[PDB]
């Protein structure tokens, strides 16, 4: 919420109706000002929503609060939703509501692992790159093994982030010296998701 | 169509003035409140202000004293100058078209401005040799963002640029990978074009098997 207040999160099942409220005060929504709504999909600019002849999206307003209703909820409606109103000529935004569509199928991750380039080894450095994509829901555990033993040091893993397609992507980088890389028969990137592991291995 | 495009520094030192320009095309300049909105990383949208071509202007009261908006009718441009920035002003800045009555209907792409004492550093680019997946490792740059295209934009099919990781060094790395037919690994060339506008560095790296 910001000067206008919105639930931080709302969820609904496909086909269901969900509602997102936007509460302001006597100075803005309660003052005969219009309420506009924007949809913001991952990594894009907000889009203004248009309610004319819109079959699934509609708005209500009473006093100091307004509401966006979505019927026949679909997975491509997952997005952040912001309401906006006016206090004189000032434009005022709500704080945002993340809409989640429930009951979406589990997707196991695709894992791609790259060895250090020879070029980087000339620089006296070595990065192994484990790329993890298209998984759902968004939590994964990434662990690294040098032959069979666990590697803790030198690991940098991103927090998963949602793609346009509604699945998540993540990356883990392991930094080694060229001698540490040459001294093992294999390195594995081990990715566990919802209890199943996908492992990928590379060798000098 | 109506097209709005931001331009400005990607890195600004604390206490300096952030300056950004938006160039407008495909629309009349005189019937709209030319707007700036920003979105701090992981936070909501925050209106900054608007300017009308006559000079009518209004700004968010919490930024009172730091905002100057400029219009240049001959260029169809308008600018934001935000003085005395602090880390708090790190955000994506959008210029937008406010219909006065009707809402903000056209938004630019946004420009990320990072406010930091750290210096820019352009990336080192390494090839990630191989359908086969091949890619480029764009290592140790600051700040975000970096743009990666393949074959000067000719290859779009099956390109996936991953979110950067912020490493303990304080520098970012990311990887871009493209999935290709195995038949092509000899007959077709794969070049990743990396552009890091904050340090004015462009690198082209051919990836071979």
């Amino acid at each position: 919420a910001s000067v206008l207040t919105q639930p931080p999160s709302v969820s609904g099942a496909p086909g269901q109706r969900v509602t997102i409220s936007c509460t302001g005060s006597s100075s803005n929504i309660g003052a005969g000002h219009n309420v506009k709504w924007y949809q913001q999909l991952p990594g894009t600019a907000p889009k203004l929503l248009i309610f004319h002849n819109n079959a699934r999206f509609s708005v209500s307003k009473s006093g100091t609060s307004a509401t966006l209703a979505i019927t026949g909820l679909q997975a491509e409606d997952e997005a952040d939703y912001y309401c906006q109103s006016y206090d004189r000529s000032l434009r005022v935004f709500g704080g945002g509501t993340k809409l989640t569509v429930l009951r979406q199928p589990k997707a196991a991750p695709s894992v791609t692992l790259f060895p250090p380039s020879s070029e980087e080894l000339q620089a006296n450095k070595a990065t192994l790159v484990c790329l993890i994509s298209d998984f759902y829901p968004g939590a994964v555990t990434v662990a690294w093994k040098a032959d069979s033993s666990p590697v803790k040091a030198g690991v940098e893993t991103t927090t998963p982030s949602k793609q346009s397609n509604n699945k998540y992507a993540a990356s883990s980088y392991l930094s080694l010296t060229p001698e540490q890389w040459k001294s093992h028969k294999s390195y594995s990137c081990q990715v566990t998701h919802e209890g199943s592991t996908v492992e990928k291995t590379v060798a000098p | 169509a109506v097209q709005l495009e931001q331009s400005g520094p990607g890195l600004v030192r604390p206490s300096q003035t952030l300056s950004l320009t938006c160039t407008v095309s495909g629309t009349s300049f005189d019937d709209y409140y030319w707007t700036w909105v920003r979105q701090p990383p992981g936070r909501g949208l925050e209106w900054i202000g608007y300017v009308f071509y006559t000079g009518t202007t209004l700004l968010d009261p919490s930024l009172r004293g730091r905002v100057t908006m400029l219009v240049n009718t001959s260029k169809n441009q308008f600018s934001l100058r935000l003085s005395s920035v602090t880390a708090a002003d790190t955000a994506v800045y959008y210029c937008a078209r406010n219909l006065i009555a009707g809402g903000i209907d056209v938004w630019g792409q946004g420009s990320l401005v990072t406010v930091s004492s750290a210096s820019t550093k352009g990336p080192s680019v390494f090839p990630l040799a191989p359908t086969a997946a091949l890619g480029c490792l764009v290592k140790d740059y600051f700040p975000e963002p970096v743009t990666v295209s393949w074959n000067s934009g000719a290859l779009t099919s099956g390109v996936h640029t991953f979110p950067a990781v912020l490493q303990s060094s304080g520098l970012y790395s990311l990887s871009s990978v493209v999935t290709v037919p195995s038949s092509s690994l000899g007959t077709q060339t794969y070049i990743c074009n990396v552009n890091h506008k904050p340090s004015n560095t462009k690198v082209d790296k051919k990836v071979e098997p």
